[PDB]
């Protein structure tokens, strides 16, 4: 396994909350790869969330989390973050990180997380 | 001579956000009352357009998100908010003193959301077979970033030397871009093999796209 | 359509 | 509305000469300066020829002086490039420009810009494309034409005779090992629409005199 993953920080939260999740590397250092979290709802598609390229090269985002999501990373504790903040019903998921192994930035997502469980859902 | 250096060569600035390119003369191009300093933007497949004039004056029907700025060597052009048709690329031109001369432009991309290319392959027209080659197409359809990897699998070996990408400009209005692969066989060589495959990675993609078809079959 | 700089040509 | 139409241009021997027309309209052509601007294909834009409005003042960039030469005509509002003595570097797109002149004590900016005319500076023989079809579940597909082994650019495609433009992708020209340039032209419609619409691509290479229309359709099988 050149690269493992470890997402955490998922859990249960009340609409309009926030979370932040990590994703811890061992193996390979990160400094060189971008860094993208992905989703998985309930009997869905996995679906692209969010990258954060190279520091200088950008953080991107899809549609359904623009101004909510931000990624970020530190290199030095090969760890990147996804903050969640105004979370929705909708982004109730199974959150992975994969880790990019072309440095032209093509999408050759070779290791994944097991994942991290965030459910968006009133309780008391 | 005067020679212009803009500044950056190219940028990305997020939708709604502010576009900053510089432009330096190697002499000052300002008295005290005029700058004889211009902005050009050149979209897509047109011509370049005046956008501001003598460094600082909107050119007439121009947006008033767009302005100019500065004096003696240092120049800016601003646009703020960056709209999806502001794609293009930014020239800077002086008219101090014969000769007239242009900076070497500025590429301004507007970052969106992700969007993942759709896929689609196309076989050899049996007219173009007829003939001797083939050409097996494979395109990649409204996507964002611009950076995607397209493989040739013919029968699962990989594909060298044999194919040519061409890639669109950034679209002025859903600011994606398009890009072909096309692998070019002889007659021959096309009907050696079964199974022509394009197998394609982009960051909004969590594993790769394959589009295929088998020679002959419907 | 400004007044030439002063260094412009004739 | 200011119009500036340029023609002339097209595939000429290294040595040879060829003279670029552009047709002014909307303005009061002698009460401007013109220029000639080119475009080399790493995109550098570089003024070629200046002409005052009334035609006793010209400029040349040093590299074009005693080949090329600028001229205007009142009488049919036309400004013209003779152009000589071509060589490699002149291949260029070559834009018709109001302005430019900072004559006669006066600064006029380069406010219109013409389409522009293409020059290519070559002994290669003209070749005209073939056109090929690109024929096609969820609830999307593509069609297109590939148009193979021209020279030299441009090629020119609409569909549907310019009544279908949307989702239309002409990507730029490759240069094939074989010194011809190839594109293909694609369009992403309704899956729905195949068999129903007729897709039509028309390519139009004018160094060659080759028009073609090729109906594109989905194989019956």
């Amino acid at each position: 396994m050149q690269v493992q993953l470890q997402e955490s920080g998922g859990g249960l939260v009340q609409p309009g909350g926030s979370l932040r999740l990590s994703c811890a590397a061992s193996g390979r250092t990160i400094s060189r790869y971008a860094m993208s979290w992905f989703r998985q709802a309930p009997g869905k598609e996995r679906e692209f969330v969010a990258v954060a390229r190279r520091s200088g090269d950008g953080a991107f985002y899809a549609d359904s989390v623009q101004g909510r999501f931000t990624v970020s990373r530190d290199d030095a504790k090969n760890t990147v973050y996804l903050q969640m903040n105004s979370l929705k019903p909708e982004d109730t998921a199974v959150y992975y990180c994969a880790i990019d192994s072309d440095t032209f930035y093509s999408g050759s997502y070779d290791y994944w997380g097991q994942g991290t469980q965030v459910t968006v859902s009133a309780h008391h | 001579d005067i020679v212009l250096t803009q500044s950056p060569a190219s940028l990305a600035v997020s939708l709604g956000q502010r576009a900053t390119i510089s432009c330096r003369a190697s002499q000052s191009v300002s008295t005290s009352s005029y700058s004889y300093m211009h902005w050009f933007q050149q979209k897509p497949g047109q011509p370049p357009k005046l956008l501001i004039k003598y460094a600082s004056n909107l050119e007439s029907g121009v947006p008033a998100r767009f302005s100019g700025s500065g004096s003696g060597t240092d120049f800016t052009l601003n646009i703020h908010p960056v709209e999806e048709e502001d794609t293009a690329t930014y020239y800077c031109q002086h008219s101090w003193e014969i000769p007239l001369t242009f900076g070497a432009g500025t590429k301004l991309e507007i970052k969106r959301t992700v969007a993942a290319p759709s896929v689609f392959i196309f076989p050899p027209s049996d007219e173009q077979l007829k003939s001797g080659t083939a050409s097996v197409v494979c395109l990649l359809n409204n996507f964002y970033p611009r950076e995607a990897k397209v493989q040739w699998k013919v029968d699962n070996a990989l594909q060298s030397g044999n194919s040519q990408e061409s890639v669109t400009e950034q679209d002025s209005k859903d600011s994606t871009y398009s890009l072909s692969s096309t692998l070019t066989l002889s007659k021959a060589d096309y009907e050696k093999h079964k199974v022509y495959a394009c197998e394609v990675t982009h960051q909004g993609l969590s594993s790769p796209v394959t589009k295929s078809f088998n020679r002959g079959e419907c | 359509q400004a007044p030439a700089s002063p260094a412009a040509p004739a | 509305e200011v119009q500036l139409v340029e023609s002339g241009g097209g595939l000429v021997q290294p040595g040879g000469s060829l003279k670029l027309s552009c047709a002014a309209s909307g303005f009061t052509f002698s009460s401007y300066g013109m220029s000639w601007v080119r475009q080399t294909p790493d995109k550098r834009l570089e003024l070629v020829a200046t002409i005052n409005s009334n035609g006793g003042s010209t400029y040349y960039l040093d590299s074009v002086k005693g080949r090329f030469t600028i001229s205007r005509d009142k009488a049919k509002n036309t400004l013209y490039l003779q152009m000589s003595s071509l060589k490699s570097e002149d291949t260029a797109m070559y834009y018709c420009v109001r302005g430019g002149s900072i004559y006669d004590g006066y600064d006029y900016a380069m406010d219109y810009w013409g389409q522009g005319t293409s020059v290519t500076v070559s002994s290669a023989s003209t070749k005209g494309p073939s056109v090929f079809p690109l024929a096609p579940s969820g609830g999307t597909a593509a069609l297109g034409c590939l148009v193979k082994d021209y020279f030299p650019e441009p090629v020119t495609v609409s569909w549907n005779s310019g009544a279908l433009t949307s989702g239309v992708h002409t990507f730029p020209a490759v240069l094939q090992s074989s010194g011809l340039y190839s594109l293909s032209s694609v369009v992403t419609v309704p899956s729905s629409s195949l068999g129903t619409q007729t897709y039509i691509c028309n390519v139009n290479h004018k160094p060659s005199n080759t028009k073609v229309d090729k109906k594109v359709e989905p194989k019956s099988c």
